[PDB]
């Protein structure tokens, strides 16, 4: 079975959160599974927000029943909360827990709460030069600046290179802004023909550029 | 938080380590312990199910154990692959499922002196009147490490960001961004800029510098 998360990168506050799981590889009428919700806070622990039965039976967080509804559709299944505050800024992962120990988890969709507005990444080439290069291995990247809201996705040559690919966390500048630097170390040999190109994709401002760094 | 765990832990190749989970009986005390791993950037997955079960992909160098209100997960051979957060899980009666708050697993290799490398600012950022120069510090292990921005040999500070990496899976160092940002006008009045490395890898301070527009 494959599960897949699907819903905004960002929500106004006190908005309705609306996620969808798409399952694929299998139904959702045999138990016993238990599909369920997670979200996990940036850079921190699991918090389970509830389950449901294929029988349509649900399990909530006591702390999230008020403002949360887990419902199947006759092969989906979606999340409903209610009221969101930036508390509830997380990234959301739909899974499904088997009693029989048969457990997969989606890939997870990162949702930002907030009222400010939706801006797109600059994307500035990190060039290497002799300052950027030691023992035949040369440093080269792109800079990601000033946008918002999280995340933007990074990839060298539409995914070849990921050896000695560093994407770095994201920063929060004073700009209120974020701003993200990804690098790569590539040998120094490949600089003057191999094509090095900057992927960067920001959804939540349909910003897609392929960065050639010289 | 209903569930206690360590926030870390840490051994080196080849050696083992356990995990503890502190619960109560209502829900370790009554039910059964689950275990999610964590790799950084993934999705949490499945790693021991009803106190010490392994679902299939999971090797026998993973074992947990349960008894009465406490818990314990075992890895036994440590590679490298096996740096992540590890969740401890189990259905409370009152309060349904709840997590532990999570412990970060170090892998502890040889010391790594990292390696420096520093970006001047390109020209199309110097466009919008901004300025930003990037030092890289890539590979060292242990995650301790300075760094001092020095511009015209002055020493800077509070002008700077940095960004560290999750440990690399295959080799166990981190890496380090630091940006410094100036306005255009900042920048061109000076002439050298320089990044200054401390690092216990490192015999003295390492400094990587460049004139603006050499190379
Ligand atoms: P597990 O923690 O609990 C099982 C026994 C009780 C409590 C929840 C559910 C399942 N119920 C029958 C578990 C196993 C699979 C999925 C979620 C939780």
């Amino acid at each position: 079975v494959q599960l897949q998360e699907s819903g905004p990168g960002l929500v106004k506050p006190s908005q309705t959160l609306s996620l969808t799981c798409t399952v694929s590889g299998g139904s959702i009428s045999s138990g016993g599974y238990y599909w369920s919700w997670i979200r996990q806070h940036p850079g921190k622990g699991l918090e389970w927000i509830g389950y449901i039965y294929y029988s349509g039976s649900t399990y909530y967080n006591p702390s999230l029943k008020s403002r949360v509804t887990i419902s199947v559709d006759t092969n989906q299944f979606s999340l409903k909360l209610s009221s969101v505050t930036a508390a509830d800024t997380a990234v959301y992962y739909c899974a499904r827990f088997g009693t029989r120990g048969n457990t997969h988890w989606g890939q997870g969709t990162l949702v930002t709460v907030s009222s400010a507005s939706t801006k797109g990444p600059s994307v500035f080439p990190l060039a290497p030069s002799s300052k950027s290069t030691s023992g035949g291995t040369a440093a080269l990247g792109c800079l990601v600046k000033d946008y918002f809201p999280e995340p933007v996705t990074v990839s060298w040559n539409s995914g070849a290179l990921t050896s000695g690919v560093h994407t770095f966390p994201a920063v929060l500048q004073s700009s209120g802004l974020y701003s993200l630097s990804s690098v790569v170390t590539v040998p120094s040999s490949s600089l003057g023909t191999q094509t090095y190109i900057c992927n960067v994709n920001h959804k939540p401002s349909n910003t897609k550029v392929d960065k050639k760094v010289e | 938080s209903v569930l206690t765990q360590p926030p870390s832990a840490s051994g080196t190749p080849g050696q083992r380590v356990t995990i503890s989970c502190s619960g109560s009986s209502s829900n370790i005390g009554s039910n059964y312990v689950d275990w999610y791993q964590q790799l950084p950037g993934t999705a949490p997955k499945l790693l021991i199910y009803r106190n010490n079960q392994r679902p299939s992909g999971v090797p026998d160098r993973f074992s947990g154990s349960k008894s009465g209100t406490s818990a314990s997960l075992a890895i036994s051979g440590l590679r490298s692959e096996d740096e992540a957060d590890y969740y401890c899980a189990a259905w409370d009666d009152s309060l349904g499922t709840v997590f532990g708050g999570g412990t970060k697993l170090e892998i502890k290799r040889t010391v790594a002196a990292p390696s420096v490398f520093i970006f001047p600012p390109s020209d199309e950022q110097l466009k919008s009147g901004t300025a930003s120069v990037v030092c890289l510090l890539n590979n060292f292990y242990p995650r301790e490490a300075k760094v001092q921005w020095k511009v015209d040999n002055a020493l800077q500070s509070g002008n700077s960001q940095e960004s560290v990496t999750e440990q690399d899976s295959k080799d166990s160092t981190y890496s380090l961004s630091s940006t410094l940002t100036l306005s255009k006008a900042d920048y061109e009045k000076h002439k050298v800029y320089a990044c200054e490395v401390t690092h216990q890898g490192l015999s003295s301070p390492v400094t990587k510098s460049f004139n603006r527009g050499e190379c």
